[PDB]
């Protein structure tokens, strides 16, 4: 556990304030809704399991595209090219070796143009002032993964799933920090897997009681119990893979006992 | 957008990098260009990264990022200006050496950048005489970011994106999986060196050149030194044995102090490699000043 660990995790933190996206900003949107939302972001997830890309990166495309619609309205035909061209500046920001323009053009099966999508890169750059590196459910959930004592790689698997579903539902998630998503994701999956409860370490590091957790638990709990109803699928079926130690079928707690 | 660029007057080339000034304010700048249209990819990567990390980053020995100007087809970074790099300044001195008191007077400083940056996930990962900055103040920065990352999920190691040779650490020439803040820290070993001698420390000719430089001075490792190494991917159990250089003959010029606090930012294991943090807090900085340059401008 290295020494600028502690700064980092308080400068996350500090961060992950500020990159916050409007969370009523949907209401607002004239055309589009948290349903077409989901759909673009389990399409998302499909893009990346397609070009092997890092989970880092589905994450950072969110935030980007949330704080996008927090300040422009979008039609229902364009939201997919405000996707796309979030996908690929995520892509340029954390992978090794981003796909190319194309590839993305490519994915989205000709709806749009390369230059339409290098335009929109342009417009979200704009618009998101070039501030990229934003926290995500992800960046914490590594953090929080060196307090774990046993360390375990279903529970690792396990939070990591939870916490991308909670990309794909604006609405409760939209009103939840990363912090604090990542350490209901946290909990929930060590407590399925192992029984065990959000560490003693982790209250001091993060501040965060299990009883300061519970109204995003409670919500993660229930998004984790209709896991298999929902209508997007795409990530259930992504941590069916053994990479993942096929988590995603492994049964919920029937309660929280909190 | 093209009003503020009208709002340029370029001075000289630096570097594409121009000197420039503001028409209304008079303001010196460094411009750095940036052509799109080369390559039809949009934004390039290294862009992206050091535009939106660097501008998350200020602090005294960090180059400031003043201001970006995105056009269609051009994107400008304006940057504070600075008089020098220490590459060219280490030639200048060439028969004169520089001042070991300078030399502290920088290390000090580039060890406090290079903290801020670490305590703020990015990694700088190029750090090189060329790529730090100096003033006729005595003052010195960490510029070039062009290869920076973040690091809040840990950073994979790329074959193309690497930090010249005679500054890569060993971590990287045995093929580790991962960066970690150590390889920063190494390569301002290697540059504290050089001040010191007027020569590269280990000027290798390829990998396996320079991974034996620095076996022949600073012993070949072993699982006692460096638990793991034998395991790494490219380690290899034909490697010669060296041993140990002592280390008053590696850095002459250097006391006590100086050999210490060295050694320690040449660790091998990079979980033991001491910290910018840490180096800071060393005896060595215990009488440091502020000295100006001669600078030959
Ligand atoms: C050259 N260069 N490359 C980059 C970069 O980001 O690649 C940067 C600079 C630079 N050089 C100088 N001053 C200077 C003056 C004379 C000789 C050398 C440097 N001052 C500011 C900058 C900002 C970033």
């Amino acid at each position: 556990v290295p020494d600028y660990h502690e700064d980092i995790h308080t400068y996350l933190r500090e961060m992950e304030v500020k990159c916050k996206p409007k969370v009523g900003y949907m209401k607002k949107q004239p055309d589009i809704t948290n349903s077409m939302r989901a759909i673009l972001v389990d399409w998302l997830v499909e893009v990346g399991e397609e070009y092997k890309l890092q989970n880092e990166t589905l994450h950072l495309a969110v935030n980007y595209i949330d704080r996008f619609l927090s300040s422009m309205s979008v039609l229902r035909g364009k939201l997919q090219l405000v996707g796309t061209a979030a996908m690929l500046l995520a892509s340029k920001f954390e992978e090794i070796y981003p796909p190319e323009v194309a590839e993305f053009v490519y994915i989205t099966d000709d709806t749009y143009t390369k230059k339409q999508v290098l335009r929109m890169e342009h417009l979200v750059l704009k618009v998101l002032t070039f501030d990229l590196a934003a926290p995500t459910v992800n960046q914490f959930l590594t953090q929080y993964f060196l307090h774990q004592q046993p360390a375990n790689c279903k529970v690792e698997s396990l939070a990591m799933f939870l916490g991308e579903l909670s990309l794909i539902d604006a609405d409760p998630y939209l009103k939840y920090l990363p912090s604090v998503i990542a350490g209901a994701a946290f909990h929930l999956a060590l407590y399925t897997v192992t029984g065990q409860s959000w560490p003693e370490s982790l209250i001091r590091k993060t501040g965060y009681t299990l009883e300061s957790l519970k109204p995003c638990l409670m919500d993660l709990h229930q998004t984790y119990l209709k896991a298999p109803q929902h209508a997007q699928q795409s990530i259930r079926e992504k941590y069916k893979n053994s990479k993942y130690h096929g988590v995603s079928l492994l049964n919920p707690p029937e309660t929280l006992n909190l | 957008p093209l009003v503020d660029m009208e709002n340029f007057q370029k001075v000289e080339k630096i570097g594409v990098v121009y000197k420039a000034r503001n028409k209304l304010t008079g303001e010196v700048v460094a411009l750095k260009k940036i052509r799109l249209d080369t390559e039809t990819e949009g934004v390039p990567s290294t862009a992206i990264r050091e535009i939106s990390l660097l501008k998350e980053l200020n602090h005294p020995n960090i180059v400031k990022l003043l201001d970006v100007i995105h056009t269609e087809n051009k994107l400008y970074l304006v940057f504070e200006f600075l008089h020098q790099d220490l590459k060219k300044f280490m030639d200048a001195s060439a028969l004169t050496g520089i001042p070991l008191p300078l030399i502290k007077s920088y290390l000090f400083q580039l060890l406090q950048g290079l903290a801020f940056c670490h305590s703020h996930r990015v990694l700088h990962r190029d750090l090189k005489p060329q790529n730090l900055l100096i003033n006729t103040e005595g003052a010195i920065k960490l510029a070039d970011f062009g290869l920076a990352r973040a690091f809040g999920v840990p950073v994979r190691t790329y074959t193309h994106e690497v930090v010249t040779l005679w500054y890569r650490a060993p971590e990287i020439l045995l093929g580790c999986k991962y960066y970690s803040t150590a390889v920063d820290i190494w390569s301002l070993g290697c540059i504290f060196a050089e001040m010191v001698t007027r020569r590269a420390l280990f000027p290798g000719d390829s990998e396996i050149d320079q991974l034996f430089r620095i076996f022949r001075t600073l012993g070949t490792p072993d699982e006692v030194v460096w638990p793991g190494v034998t395991s790494m991917p490219d380690y290899k159990p034909s490697f010669p044995k060296w041993a140990r250089q002592d280390f008053s003959k590696v850095v002459p010029p250097l006391d006590e102090d100086g050999r210490s606090l060295l050694s320690q930012m040449l660790h091998y294991d990079p979980n033991k490699r001491i910290s910018a943090k840490a180096a800071l807090a060393h005896p060595f900085f215990q009488d440091v000043t502020k000295p100006v340059p001669h600078l030959r401008l």
